[PDB]
């Protein structure tokens, strides 16, 4: 996303990205 | 068929500004001076015609090397597209290849269109700083004084 | 200077730059065989070259 | 398409958005 | 690549140009 | 080419385009 | 479309989009 | 191609538009 | 074309477009 | 290539244009 | 994605970066 | 990278590029 | 290259281009 | 990548350049 | 070491002049076989690539 | 003229151009059934149309 501070959804298992 | 145009470039001509121009009695006399006479040094392309349009100022020359390019000021060109011949200043010279050197042009309106008594035909136009003939000059002398 | 003139064998754009620069006014310093001829005692300037 | 910056939990697999 | 406007007869099949 | 007035090389047989 | 407020034609069955 | 903002019911399957 | 008012050549059979 | 706005009947199948 | 100019030894094979 | 002075990672074996 | 005056590396055999 | 204008004899087959 | 350069393009690239040596350069005099007249110029800007 | 006015059935942009042009001042030459009615002996101008 445009501004991910530390919670980068690199892992494949996770499918939800919060605040983006 | 296809229309071609002929150029003749000059070297180190005194004309380098719009304000000053070499007026002539008539178009024939001006052409005779620029073309027939040997005034200045010139590169003549009579043998080699060119494909060019007045609307696009860009021009490309075949046999003019970079050294020969330096010093060119004035270019007179006549195209079958328009009966009237034209003159222009070579504003900028650029090098693109060993065989061609581009030159830009700006049409010199004063020399092309104002030759002769054409300007006298203007009607109801504000005038200023005009050189006066003898009759009116004597007539207007007190006003100038 | 300010006028219509053309130096022989000069690129037209360089001629335009020279024309404007002269119109602004350019000062010439004659060589004195020194590292910085541009700096000299002006008061010593004399008539003949 | 556009998303507000209000920590809107988005799940890629099933999330459906009404607004453009 | 660049070509001058001097009626240079160009043949696509065999023409080879020395200058760029 | 950039300025072909009337001599357009549409035909396949011709392989030379003059003044271009 | 450029400005769909709430009537987004996400569903495949619908084939008409009004006011767009 | 261009569409006015006048709630013109458009059906993708069969709609045919006379104007450009 | 750039400005077709009402005579749009949508139909496949027609192969000529006038004034364009 | 370029076309004038003078209702020049153009047939896609066979039309051949002399000018560029 | 972005990298600072602080001689950060990066290994293409295994390096994983927390920040965007 | 944007500014590699002399340490260019041309060789295939190396997989880490420092300060970039 | 950007400015080849006369030494254009058209031939396939040559594999070195000087001053470019 | 960038090359200086100093007649640097470059051979495409084997030349390797240290600088970027 | 000769150079391949054209007056029309002001950009120039030098081989053996490091950044430290680059600082302080003002004047450059260059003569090309293209034009008999030699030329002089100011080095307006220095850049590292 | 200089004011708020609108001619009936006029494109707004053409109205703006006309407004500015009139504010600059426009001179009207009445037709005289000649090739160049714009050029006439001004001194002959008389009161009634």
């Amino acid at each position: 996303s445009t501004l991910p501070q530390s919670k980068v959804n690199i892992d494949v298992d996770n499918t939800v990205l919060d605040y983006a | 068929d296809r229309k071609l145009t002929h150029f003749k470039f000059f070297y180190n001509t005194p004309l380098t500004d719009y304000q000053n121009t070499i007026h002539f009695s008539s178009n024939n006399e001006r052409d005779n001076y620029f073309l027939n006479e040997n005034h200045f040094n010139a590169i003549d392309y009579k043998n080699i015609p060119f494909n060019f349009i007045r609307d696009r100022n860009m021009v490309n020359l075949e046999q003019m090397s970079w050294q020969d390019a330096q010093g060119i000021n004035y270019c007179t060109f006549k195209s079958d597209f328009e009966n009237r011949r034209y003159y222009a200043f070579v504003n900028q010279i650029e090098y693109v290849n060993d065989h061609v050197t581009r030159m830009y042009l700006v049409i010199d309106t004063v020399m092309t269109y104002t030759q002769g008594n054409v300007l006298s035909t203007v009607q109801n136009a504000f005038v200023e700083r005009q050189h006066l003939p003898r009759d009116v000059y004597n007539y207007l002398l007190p006003s100038l004084r | 200077m300010r006028g219509t003139y053309t130096i022989d064998g000069i690129d037209p754009m360089l001629l335009e730059q020279l024309k404007v620069l002269l119109e602004t006014g350019v000062r010439f310093w004659h060589n004195d065989g020194t590292n910085n001829p541009m700096a000299q005692n002006v008061f010593k300037n004399k008539f003949r070259k």
